[PDB]
RNA sequence: CCGGGCACUCUAACGGGACUGCCCGCGAAAGCGGGAGGAAGGAGGGGACGACGUCUGGUCAGCAUGGCCCUUACGGCCUGGGCGACACACGUGCUACAAUGCCCACUACAAAGCGAUGCCACCCGGCAACGGGGAGCUAAUCGCAAAAAGGUGGGCCCAGUUCGGAUUGGGGUCUGCAACCCGACCCCAUGAAGCCGGAAUCGCUAGUAAUCGCGGAUCAGCCAUGCCGCGGUGAAUACG
């Protein structure tokens, strides 16, 4: 969920980029 | 603990601020200060001519700074000697090398800040305050003011107990906002304590 | 084609001085295509009303600062004549460019 | 998974302290308020006094030790 | 607000972070605005005096 | 509601045959605020009511409802010392309200994996008088009825 | 030739363009059902031309700025039931009855301190 | 079928069987997958023989798994705890060890609740 | 996007508008019920605004301040540690326990705000945090920026799992003199409890509840899931 670092959601939740939430 | 202050409840309409100029971001806390500072160095020279209000204003580089005075005659002093060493003084505070302007006040009974200011001078005199309020608010209502309040808080007479001496008359309207009421206070130091004293002064409705 | 900014607290002041800026420069210049509105900035505080604890009172402030456009065509020699300095407002700020 | 970044820090006060022994010898023990500095091999050997906020405690130093910084082994709190 | 932590005007903190904000009025350390330079109290009081140009009581 | 009488809701008529019952069991069926997905589930379930029963959903739905409907139902009472079950009559308001919330809540208890069907056959089910929403309905109007000594504390 | 209404729902505008035609429809240059439709409520957006029988007399072309799509959907309602008002001024009689020229003024209540959300209380114990 | 020790996973998508591997999350069985030239989608019973054996190839040496893995983090802590550092004591008590606060929470190290009197 | 133009949207100053003013009924009147016209009626919605006083309420640790007390220390500088301790108990919250759901891909609509020792378009390296280079923006003109839930397609198939991400091992990035005590962020591995919660108990009456993202103050960095705001979707029920 919004709390697994890991997840699209979990970055979005956790206000960050990365891995799994690309800056496009 | 209620009522918010009357003047900065209506600082929007019916009453103005007494610094009134634009800045930005990097420059507004600087302006301020000195501000604060030409207000400090003000209130710790001229008491004596009861000011009742120092506004300031700024364009560049250069300050109004219009002082509102009960007693011109002590702010100019002999010759006028005494208006050049406050510019002088204004000048060593801040290197602007501004101006300064004297607004004598008509009938200072009209303007709380003096209102209060007298009331705090009986109570450090050991004046009776029962009586002090009682007169203050009938010099202030006996001309003009269409209403009257003055507020002194405790340790009335040096009393061990804090008290709250009342004494209004007139009509004082806190909540209507077209009101135009002036507030003013002064503190009394004491061997006792510390008294506060309110003024609350209605002229005049829209 | 000159470009002025004023900024300030008061819209009073701000729209009383453009608009006398406009007719400095009506007379002596183009037809002065006048003040544009421009968005206001709004920058709030919010602050607990007591000296201590008491987390729920709060009453915040706001600080506003508004804009205007002017932006005259035809920069006639003729209008800095009407323009220029001559101004009431204290509290107004002016921004020039070309 | 700590981190640091290249250019590991260590204080300049034991780190002269420690080769200025090495160069003569050994000799005996050292006493340091500066916990936050890394541990590295030159310091292997050597017997250094870590300082937890009330006294000073004689830390032996290992091979295995390296890389650490000193306050690690020296515990600030006292529990039970 | 002691007098001696507004030593907290320092030329030379020795190092950068070390230097932090206080009220420039009643010498608070904690809840300054930067744009005051302030702290919360002291900006409620001078506000409601009028004493900072443009600030006014704000509902929506 | 202390001091006015509450006057009722009117629900927006549905998009598709016009009935606000409709509507109203969309909004039960809603969950977070999301309506699009409660008239996908819905409109999905009538969907699922052709090619199974011939009818249109529309009648089968509205006779559902009319089968969950409660006559009687049973309300708790404090009287000289004790706490009664006291039965008495539904307003019509309350049995639509009761039927909808009771076709969702026994729908949402099937074993059927996704919405659309649970909420097809719970529909199906209550329409020819079985299933978890006439199970509740016929618990409750024999509650109701079995405290029939109580009926005098009607007020 | 043209008919114009605005409408406003929830912090969302759309211009209205009636322009007499096959009845097609153009909102933001996409096809009305290709920015719609995933969105049931959609149709109720056109309940003005079906409640005066219009339809297929007018086309319209469309512009929405602000909110949601749902509230774009509403503002796109009054404005169509404006311009159609705009053509005959008749069809007020027929449309105020539906009240679809009337301008919703629901808006998002502005959050309260003390609160945590304009009315939602933060929970307590005492014990 | 028997990847990289033990463990067979069983009837369904390769990249999630491979989760079952212990040294193995969704990441390395992605790339696994990926280097391997197998489709991910395919369920395991469906494996060719010889993707298997690819699979089994890549995975078993690339990274260290399973046994050696738990034996590789046991020896890690272990160190921690023979040099005697702080991290070594919180293990020891087992206390959390990433500094979090105890006085609350901090429930998953120190396992079920005891209470006493107050 | 260029020419071009203020009609519309918007922007922000001023002004109009609604008063039980008009119709029916009841009423002595105030007013009440309903209807018309209207964007809105009967206080249209929400703020600011909180009487005489009560709690010997809170705060001398924001400031001021009477008294009392310390004045080679009850003052002052610095390094380090502590405010982060943990058998335990409570309050407030976050994330959940899944299919009205989770994951991936493509794709669509917002408001309010912040930005020059700043925001950082775009190019390269890197799985990524980020690093290098570098345009624009004194900002309705550039940037933060992606709104998310939503829609379309595909995967999962009821299992403690593609639910849930605690805990722990390892490798890193950045801020900062410095991340051991004691920062946040990235990547790999690990993959806990938790299957809707006892007695008890809380909020909310409409754009409300519920749910979804967004911004800002403080701030080098950040333990922000806190707070103060913003908009998206949008209920149930009120006999009494
Ligand atoms: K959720
Ligand atoms: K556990
Ligand atoms: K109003
Ligand atoms: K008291
Ligand atoms: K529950
Ligand atoms: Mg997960
Ligand atoms: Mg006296
Ligand atoms: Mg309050
Ligand atoms: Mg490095
Ligand atoms: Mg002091
Ligand atoms: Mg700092
Ligand atoms: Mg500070
Ligand atoms: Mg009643
Ligand atoms: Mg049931
Ligand atoms: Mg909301
Ligand atoms: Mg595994
Ligand atoms: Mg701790
Ligand atoms: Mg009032
Ligand atoms: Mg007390
Ligand atoms: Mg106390
Ligand atoms: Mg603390
Ligand atoms: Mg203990
Ligand atoms: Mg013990
Ligand atoms: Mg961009
Ligand atoms: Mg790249
Ligand atoms: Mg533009
Ligand atoms: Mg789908
Ligand atoms: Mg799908
Ligand atoms: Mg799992
Ligand atoms: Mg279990
Ligand atoms: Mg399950
Ligand atoms: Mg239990
Ligand atoms: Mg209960
Ligand atoms: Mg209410
Ligand atoms: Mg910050
Ligand atoms: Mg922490
Ligand atoms: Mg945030
Ligand atoms: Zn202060």
């Amino acid at each position: 969920g919004k709390g697994d670092r890991r997840t699209r959601r979990g970055k979005i939740w956790r206000g960050t980029y990365g891995k799994y939430r690309p800056r496009k | 603990g209620n009522k918010i202050h009357p003047i900065g409840f209506r600082l929007g309409i019916t009453r103005d601020w007494e610094s009134r100029w634009y800045a930005g971001k990097k420059q507004y806390r600087h302006l301020l200060l000195e501000d604060q500072r030409i207000r400090g160095l003000l209130e710790k020279e001229l008491y004596s001519a009861g000011l009742a209000r120092v506004d300031i204003e700024r364009a560049a580089d250069n300050v109004a700074v219009t002082v509102h005075v009960a007693k011109p005659g002590v702010v100019i002093g002999r010759g006028g000697e005494r208006i050049r060493v406050l510019r002088e003084e204004l000048a060593k505070l801040t290197g602007k090398n501004v101006a300064l302007n004297v607004q004598e006040v008509q009938n200072p009974n009209l303007s709380a800040p003096l209102v209060a200011q007298r009331v705090a001078e009986q109570i450090e005199r050991r004046f009776a305050v029962r009586r002090a309020i009682k007169q203050a608010v009938q010099r202030v209502m006996e001309s003009g003011a269409k209403g009257a309040k003055v507020i002194v808080s405790g340790r009335i007479g040096g009393a061990e107990q804090a008290r709250t001496e009342w004494a209004a008359q007139g009509r004082v309207p806190l909540h209507t906002l077209r009101a135009n009421i002036d507030y003013g206070f002064a503190l009394a130091r004491t061997t006792y304590g510390v008294l506060g004293v309110k003024a609350y002064i209605f002229l005049g409705e829209v | 084609k000159i470009r002025i900014k004023l900024r300030g607290f008061d819209h009073k002041t701000l729209d009383a001085s453009a608009q006398k800026i406009v007719e400095a420069a009506r007379r002596s210049g183009a037809q002065v295509s006048g003040p544009i509105p421009l968005p206001t900035r709004v920058r709030r505080f919010t602050v607990i009303r007591g000296p201590f604890k008491h987390k729920d009172s709060r009453e915040h402030f706001e600080l506003r600062t508004h804009n205007r456009l002017v932006d005259i065509i035809n920069p006639n020699r003729k209008t800095i004549e009407q323009l220029m300095t001559l101004d009431l407002p204290t509290g107004v700020e002016i921004e020039i460019k070309t | 998974p700590r981190s640091l970044k290249k250019g590991v820090f260590v204080d300049d006060h034991l780190l002269e302290k420690v080769l200025e022994l090495n160069a003569k010898g050994e000799k005996r023990l050292i006493k340091t308020w500066s916990r936050r500095s890394t541990i590295v091999p030159e310091m292997v050997g050597h017997t250094i006094a870590v300082y937890n906020g009330k006294q000073h405690v004689p830390v032996y130093i290992t091979e295995n030790m390296v890389g650490h910084k000193l306050g690690e082994f020296a515990p600030t709190r006292t529990y039970r | 607000a002691r007098k001696a932590l507004i030593e907290k005007a320092k030329r030379t903190p020795k190092f950068k972070v070390r230097a932090y904000t206080r009220c420039v009025r009643c010498g608070r350390a904690r809840s300054v605005y930067r744009f005051f330079g302030l702290c919360r109290i002291c900006l409620r009081e001078l506000a409601h005096k009028g004493q900072l140009p443009g600030v006014r009581k704000a509902s929506w | 509601a202390r001091r006015r009488r509450a006057e009722v809701r009117q629900l927006q008529p549905d998009l598709v045959y016009g009935d606000v019952l409709v509507t109203a069991f969309i909004n039960k069926i809603m969950r977070d605020g999301k309506k699009n997905l409660a008239a996908r589930i819905f409109y999905d379930a009538c969907k699922i009511i052709q090619e199974k029963t011939g009818q249109e959903p529309l009648k089968v739905f509205k006779q559902a409802v009319e089968n969950v409907k409660p006559r009687m139902e049973v309300r708790s009472r404090r009287v000289g010392g004790a706490n009664y079950q006291v039965p008495m009559e539904v307003s019509p308001r309350r049995q639509q309200s009761l039927a909808l919330r009771w076709l969702v809540q026994a729908a949402n208890q099937r074993p059927e994996r996704r919405a659309a069907v649970r909420i097809a056959h719970e529909l199906m089910d209550a329409a020819e008088g079985k299933g978890g929403a006439v199970k509740k309905k016929e618990d409750v109007e024999r509650m109701a009825e079995a405290n029939r000594a109580y009926a005098h504390y009607r007020w | 030739e043209q008919y114009y209404g605005t409408g406003r729902r929830k912090e969302a505008v759309a211009r209205v363009f009636l322009r007499p035609g096959n009845g097609k429809v153009t909102v933001n240059g996409q096809d009305f059902n290709e920015y719609f439709q995933g969105l049931v409520r959609a149709v109720a957006a056109l309940e003005p031309l079906r409640a005066v029988d219009a339809l297929g007399h007018f086309d319209a072309y469309i512009t929405v700025r602000g909110g949601g799509k749902s509230g774009q959907i509403d503002a796109i309602k009054l404005g169509i039931a404006r311009a159609l008002v705009q053509y005959n001024p008749d069809y007020r009689a027929k449309l105020k009855p539906l009240g679809f020229l009337t301008r919703d003024a629901r808006v998002v209540e502005r959050k309260k301190y003390g609160k945590h959300k304009a009315r939602r209380a933060p929970q307590y114990s005492k014990r | 079928a028997r990847i990289a020790g033990v463990e067979i996973p069983r009837n369904k998508r390769v990249d999630v069987a491979l989760t079952y591997i212990y040294g193995i999350g969704k990441a390395r069985a992605k790339e696994a997958l990926e280097k391997t030239g197998i489709n991910p989608a395919t369920r395991v019973k469906d494996l060719t023989e010889a993707e298997v054996v690819r699979l089994r190839e890549y995975v078993e040496n690339t990274w260290k798994l399973e046994g050696e893995l738990r034996a590789e983090v046991a020896a890690n802590i272990k160190r921690l705890m023979d040099i005697g550092c702080y991290r070594g004591l919180r293990h020891r008590r087992g206390l959390p060890v990433r500094g979090q606060r105890t006085r609350t929470n901090a429930r998953t190290r120190k396992g079920p609740r005891k209470t006493v009197a107050g």
